[PDB]
DNA sequence: CACTGGCCGCCTGGAGAATCCCGGTGCCGAGGCCGCTCAATTGGTCGTAGACAGCTCTAGCACCGCTTAAACGCACGTACGCGCTGTCCCCCGCGTTTTAACCGCCAAGGGGATTACTCCCTAGTCTCCAGGCACGTGTCAGATATATACATCCTGTCATGTAAGTA
DNA sequence: TACTTACATGACAGGATGTATATATCTGACACGTGCCTGGAGACTAGGGAGTAATCCCCTTGGCGGTTAAAACGCGGGGGACAGCGCGTACGTGCGTTTAAGCGGTGCTAGAGCTGTCTACGACCAATTGAGCGGCCTCGGCACCGGGATTCTCCAGGCGGCCAGTG
């Protein structure tokens, strides 16, 4: 029930696949851990917002509405999840 | 027993059939169409509301939304939306 | 002698594949675990709708896609092809992060 | 004190004598291995290379000036 | 004793619902009053935008020779139109991927 | 005389005299403070109005504005503004 | 036998107007109904933000040996607090100029 | 009555001093005409909307309030002129 | 021999001056002429408040100043100190314009 | 191979210049006062929004067993950054000349703003009726699987330029 | 200094495999028929927000003379960009292994969500006022002008390495 080191769960080839979809030929080795950190900070932002939406809603389960709405506020609007 | 959840299914369905008699749609593309029309409606409605507040107008008319779609919709889409909306209010006032 | 491609063309075949294809690029379970780990630090005992987890999955992949396009522009700006930490720092700082 | 670094450059180029000429970085690392403070003597190595090319004792392989590759003369 | 109900969607000749757009405008709380021509104009703009993007989606799907449009087709439609890309610059389409855009230096030779 | 143009002038002047007895203010700085209070009021009120719509709530209360502070205001600014919000509302309920 | 007209800002112990912010919530048309503690809280947040930024403005004025706040003091107070900077990243101060910052590459050795 | 060339009205020293406020130590020679065009495009985006505000209000006089609204709709909010 | 400063030194003093200074950097009436020229392209014979022209001038200076912040960042990104049109285009593209 | 004097790269002091700092002085915007008015207040009333309680049900979490796809680690490799220098050229700095921006001063009038009148329209309510969504089903478009065919990428081979070895 | 020869390199063909192309299948995802009831809608009405007429004034536009600060242009020159070129590494790519993701199945439950209650809560209306705003007025903080130090910056001379000369 304790979760300790899940930032390493976003594997290095997963980052390679992400950069391939973004259109990258070559990825340095220093890239993976800081993109883990950057994505970490990004989820800190959006999940902090969604947690505030959640505790404002007096529910205990984070929903897709809270996700898409938190992305919507930050100029990162997402389609396809009931918005 | 269930509760009704509103969507923009049938209208997008009739439009896609009208512009393409043979072409179908997936469910996820339908969800993205629902999200798109909701987003555009909220943008135009918010900008129309702000235009209403800025000249101290408590009413929203087609002039207000015409101003809004001139603000948001870039270039050629603006004049085409002006054309269709003008024709639409033309048939609405004539009937 | 067994076949071996020169460096780069496997990368471009990957480019064409995952730009042509659409599917999710992060393994779903460790992403879900990372999200639960982060949300545990903010408010305790959270559960997640599965669709919310895939929503963070799509949004995170697209966010990284936008960043990696920006770092691609930064790298080709700097006469390079291999991106560096200062490229992500530039992209985030120009965008205002 | 010691000898001037012209003998150092000749020793650095004569240590290997491979197919192409020796580059500036390789000869500087060669003098570092032989022992010299090349950090404050970059223009020194530049003037040594340019001078030794100009006398014709050194022939430059592909590069220009103090850049590129440097190889020994015919004799 | 009463006239037959005939919708303002049919009055304007637009398949988008004038009544539903008016209801969402009233309950979206944007002004105290809303003129009657405003939802008609808005629904006409909405139907034009949907018709244009669905036209591009159907054309792109026919280019991929597929009779049903998918979110990939929506991404291909949006990113290939400069005015739609201006309208949807910061908007993300789910499971649509990205437009194939490889920079020119990335190609070999 | 003309129509009165409302401002936040004497209010910000009282705040300055409370925080800095000997420091003055310029008129352009006061216009920028009017722009500040109007902009922050606009941001908080707009996001809290959207929060009211999202939960299908007809009321905006101190809870919605508090949550809006947690979204918009960063970090220690957020939690301190929460602290003075709670002291203000407890003083008001105690009259 | 009507009571004395007391003010809600003084009731809450504030300087910013509870009444005017409440009226602007009613007239900014943001909800049909507004909770009573909401304008008090919003005025508290506004007064605290203005309190910190005027404190930094007075401190910057005392730093520049000026006894009066100039918009340059306001811009210096915004940009020297990184959290206030993140609050107001997209906002430009009139006649504030820009914060003095030179990249170290630009500076000579 | 008609005006043909005010792009050169934003002179090269004016662009120089703008970039000096921008922290730019050195400016290429090709910068000035491009920034004139870029400012022209930015003013297209601003002034077209500001005009649309004015005949939205049926006014002939362009006001500072319309300019403030047009800037803040682009997310480039200007303080000091509202009210 | 008359006194003579080296290049960039006067530029650096100009730097420290213009972040030290707060006044407008665009000439007022030429900017008024430019904004009237752009305005008459949309609606002829428009009239301007002087405060409106000053607000447009302040916003234009703000836009360009922030644009050259990003441009200077992109220039030092490419190991250069003099900005180029590709730096401006890069910053404008990454910003989302 | 050691001694040694002149020549170029670097250290240092000093002169001029831009700015900082110290005064004086006049001024015009900041602050303070006064009249006013209008917007906040208060108390009763009335309708109602959401908190609460409780029930139901459903999807989210946990557990488990296979089952490979992929994560991973290692090894060969090559290609990419990149540090350095040489070379060309481009933009800052400064001086002089030009010129229009600013000021400031004055005329005029265009429309912004305000007030008044008057009516167009729009929201509300009872009643009615029909369209779109849950629900269910059926059914072919496309994913998968399998079998062909070309593209292309690496590699092998031929021709050739060219540096090297040589008389 | 020319003759000869082998090696790097460009041109051309060929295999292998990854991708493109053709055909079966089956299935579940899309699409269509049903029930319905909820959301749209038509008539009437109370009433108000906005459209429109009039004015005035003031704030914008237009115009003229003077100053000079800002611009424009040329010379000069340094520094900045950048092309090239080895080097050295640092991922790219292939291949075998671990394993953990993924899939399929089962069970629990906790929380999401719907529905009756009602009570706190907030908006609304008549009357009243006192704090905030428009305007005026004064004056001293501050803008501007004038003079002396200081820091900064750049160059003149002066020192050390060093490179050429010599014994």
């Amino acid at each position: 029930k304790v979760l300790r080191d899940n930032i390493q769960g976003i594997t290095k080839p997963a980052i390679r696949r992400l950069a391939r979809r973004g259109g990258v030929k070559r990825i340095s080795g220093l890239i993976y851990e800081e993109t883990r950190g950057v994505l970490k900070v990004f989820l800190e932002n959006v999940i902090r917002d969604a947690v505030t939406y959640t505790e404002h809603a007096k529910r205990k389960t984070v929903t897709a509405m809270d996700v898409v709405y938190a992305l919507k506020r930050q100029g990162r609007t997402l389609y396809g999840f009931g918005g | 027993k269930r509760s009704r959840k509103e969507s923009y299914s049938v209208y997008v369905y009739k439009v896609l059939k009208q512009v393409h008699p043979d072409t179908g749609i997936s469910s996820k593309a339908m969800g993205i169409m629902n999200s798109f029309v909701n987003d555009i409606f909220e943008r135009i409605a918010g900008e129309a509301s702000r235009l209403a507040h800025y000249n101290k107008r408590s009413t929203i008319t087609s002039r207000e939304i015409q101003t809004a779609v001139r603000l948001l919709l870039p270039g050629e889409l603006a004049k085409h939306a002006v054309s269709e909306g003008t024709k639409a209010v033309t048939k609405y006032t004539s009937a | 002698k067994p076949h071996r491609y020169r460096p780069g063309t496997v990368a471009l075949r990957e480019i064409r594949r995952y730009q042509k294809s659409t599917e999710l690029l992060i393994r779903k379970l460790p992403f879900q675990r990372l999200v639960r780990e982060i949300a545990q630090d903010f408010k305790t005992d959270l559960r997640f709708q599965s669709s919310a987890v895939m929503a963070l999955q799509e949004a995170s992949e697209a966010y990284l896609v936008g960043l990696f396009e920006d770092t691609n522009l930064a790298a080709i700006h700097a006469k390079r092809v291999t991106i560096m930490p200062k490229d992500i720092q530039l992209a985030r700082r120009i965008r205002g992060e | 004190s010691g000898p001037p670094v012209s003998e150092l450059i000749t020793k650095a180029v004569a240590a290997s004598k491979e197919r192409s000429g020796v580059s500036l970085a390789a000869l500087k690392k060669a003098l570092a291995a032989a022992g010299y403070d090349v950090e404050k003597n970059n223009s020194r190595i530049k003037l040594g290379l340019k001078s030794l090319v100009s006398k014709g004792t050194l022939v430059q392989t592909k590069g220009t000036g103090a850049s590129g590759s440097f190889k020994l003369n015919k004799k | 004793a009463r006239a037959k109900a005939k919708t303002r969607s049919s009055r304007a000749g637009l398949q988008f619902p004038v009544g539903r757009v008016h209801r969402l405008l009233r309950k979206g709380n944007y002004s105290e009053r809303v003129g009657a021509g405003a939802p008609v104009y808005l629904a006409a703009v909405l139907e034009y935008l949907t018709a244009e993007i669905l036209e591009l989606a159907g054309n792109a799907a026919r280019d991929n020779k597929k009779t049903r449009i998918i979110p990939r087709h929506l991404q291909l439609a949006i990113r290939n139109d400069e005015e739609l890309n201006k309208l949807l610059g910061r908007v993300t389409i789910a499971q649509g991927g990205v437009l194939p855009n490889i920079q020119a230096v990335l190609l070999p030779k």
